[PDB]
């Protein structure tokens, strides 16, 4: 339930520029975690660690920047305005006479959950237990054609431990700071 | 401090801006609080009022004019109510969103200008020591601002050329370098199109490691005799505090030597000898969008008007809500800590440095030297610019403006 409203980490392939969601060591028609790293299925080129982590960090920072834009939203379903204006009474709505309560539209709970989701993607124990959130609904046209086996995931996760941990450290840079 | 945003606390800060200016106006013009009243309600009598310039609708058009502004009152002043401004009886004005203003008048009859903050002073003893430090000769301070490499490569060849020049020819006392160093919005960084570096034995695995392998070895070559100050941007990949005001970088983490590197906050204020510097690394000069009336106001230079707004507002980025780049980046104001972006001690700086993507400039405004050094390199890889400050060797007002020469050098 914690990650139900988070958004996917979208990676772009350095060689061919195809964009895709990265869901951990899980099935996908776009990428493969092979024994020598993350591989793009369209062009077969391997990501280097810096090619992966620079993108992780870039997404994180896009989220953190959106969060600091400070958009607010009103409670009242018959109003709903979104604004960056903050009244000197913060919770008070700026619509003449509206009694709804104003709340930061990117709450710090949501941000923290988004970062914890990113962290889960590079968490070996969670990858191995297959506890990550799916990147695709069953009716999605890109639902994966081949399912990975448990034993492939175990092996592939240990083979890529170093890559995972380094990807994970980039999320932790911002999670301890939160 | 963590990544928390608390609405009550943010609103406290915005309230306090209005109240503190209310006291500055009352002391400067020697008015009694009984002369101030709530402008949001009808009266028969002219009143003085202080508030924040806000749009007259909370979901407003990008482009404002003198007929579409309101004044927000403090919690004590008018229960925080906002009232539309009638500016028809006022021929000359410059306003912007977030500006704190004082009026007599809601129909404005006159604008009470906010007074300029005081300048720092020094004792004769202190000025004599400073005179001895320099051994007759003049004070030299060099100022640069990122980006330091172009958009389509990772060359720091220009920075190396520059370092050689300052070490062996210019020989300044202090070098101030503003980020971004590794800009998180650099298009190759953003897209992850990061190449193999054959000149590194072990490839970096993260952007922090890319800094250690790319910048540190070149920065290390700056002469130990030149004190070097680093001030970040909220776009610095190497910072883990991506809001303004922004904590300083950690020098040890950057593996830069203690002998001559200091990491400062964004913003930060400091003295070099007697000269007070105020440095801030959000682009106020690009971002401040004035609503203007009057031939005399419009015939003035935009950069003069904007510098005066900053001096009057006593904070380095007075625009609120802060600007947004549309999501990619922004001012990223951490509203709860806007306090730290106010002029330290209530003093106006002698020199104010606020780098901008606009063309480099150095200007004297209200006896303050205002400097934009420009970007060190252009996106295409062509030469950018930097600023050289040379100040004649010196209670007393520093009159830095009378003694300082600022060159903007390719």
């Amino acid at each position: 339930e914690r990650f139900k409203d988070t958004v996917t980490l979208e990676l772009s392939c350095p060689s061919c520029d195809k964009r895709f969601p990265f869901g951990g060591i899980v099935s996908s028609n776009y990428y493969r975690v092979s024994y020598n790293g993350l591989q793009c299925k369209h062009c077969e080129q391997l990501f280097t660690p810096l090619q992966l982590t620079s993108q992780i960090e870039h997404s994180i920072r896009a989220h953190i920047s959106l969060y600091y834009a400070g958009w607010l939203q009103c409670d009242d379903s018959t109003c709903g305005i979104v604004t960056r204006q903050v009244s000197v009474f913060g919770k008070r709505c700026l619509n003449d006479g509206c009694t709804g309560v104003m709340r930061y539209k990117y709450s710090d709970k949501q941000l923290y959950n988004q970062l914890l989701y990113f962290d889960s993607l590079f968490d070996c124990e969670k990858n191995k237990k297959q506890e990550l959130k799916p990147i695709y609904l069953p009716d999605d046209l890109d639902y994966p054609k081949e399912q990975l086996t448990e034993s492939s995931i175990k092996a592939l996760t240990e083979q890529n431990r170093e890559l995972m941990e380094t990807g994970r450290s980039v999320v932790q840079k911002y999670l301890n700071d939160c | 401090r963590t990544m928390r945003q608390n609405l009550q606390e943010a609103s406290d800060v915005l309230d306090d801006q209005i109240e503190s200016f209310t006291k500055i106006i009352q002391n400067h013009y020697k008015l009694s609080p009984n002369d101030f009243a709530d402008p949001t309600i009808q009266s028969q009598s002219e009143i003085y009022a202080v508030g924040r310039i806000v749009p007259d609708s909370p979901t407003y058009d990008k482009f404002l004019n003198p007929e579409s502004l309101s004044l927000e009152t403090s919690r004590m002043g008018g229960v925080g109510r906002r009232v539309r401004l009638d500016l028809s009886q006022v021929n000359e004005l410059s306003f912007f969103l977030g500006q704190i203003v004082a009026f007599k008048g809601f129909t404005v009859n006159s604008i009470l200008p906010l007074p300029y903050p005081n300048s720092p002073v020094s004792t004769s003893q202190e000025l004599q020591e400073f005179q001895a430090n320099l051994e007759g000769s003049s004070l030299k301070v060099i100022v640069t601002c990122g980006p330091y490499f172009a958009n389509d490569n990772f060359s720091l060849e220009l920075l190396q050329e520059f370092i050689d020049s300052i070490n062996n020819e210019v020989k300044p006392h202090v070098l101030i370098m503003f980020g971004p160093f590794i800009d998180i919005t650099h298009p190759l960084i953003a897209s992850g199109k990061l190449p193999n570096f054959p000149q590194f034995k072990t490839q970096p695995k993260t952007l922090d490691e890319l800094f250690l392998k790319l910048f540190t070895p070149i920065l290390k070559t700056i002469s130990p005799h030149i004190q070097t100050v680093l001030i970040p941007s909220t776009k610095d990949a190497i910072s883990n505090h991506a809001a303004y005001p922004q904590a300083s970088l950690i020098r040890k983490a950057l593996q830069l030597p203690k002998r001559n590197f200091k990491c400062m906050a964004n913003p930060s204020s400091f003295q070099i000898n007697e000269i007070y510097f105020g440095c801030s690394n959000v682009d106020t000069f690009k971002d401040l969008k004035e609503v203007i009336k009057g031939g005399t106001t419009s015939s003035r230079y935009r950069l003069d008007r904007v510098s005066e707004h900053i001096l009057q507002q006593r904070r380095y980025y007075p625009i609120f809500p802060g600007s947004i780049r549309t999501h990619i980046s922004g001012a990223d104001l951490d509203v709860s800590y806007l306090g730290l972006t106010e002029f330290v001690g209530g003093f106006s700086p002698d020199i104010m440095i606020i780098p901008s993507e606009l063309q480099h400039f150095a200007r004297v405004v209200q006896n303050v030297v205002v400097i934009n050094p420009g970007r060190f390199i252009r996106a295409t890889g062509n030469r950018g610019s930097y600023a050289q400050i040379t100040v004649q060797c010196p209670v007393y007002l520093h009159n830095v403006w009378k003694r300082a020469r600022v060159d903007l050098i390719a």
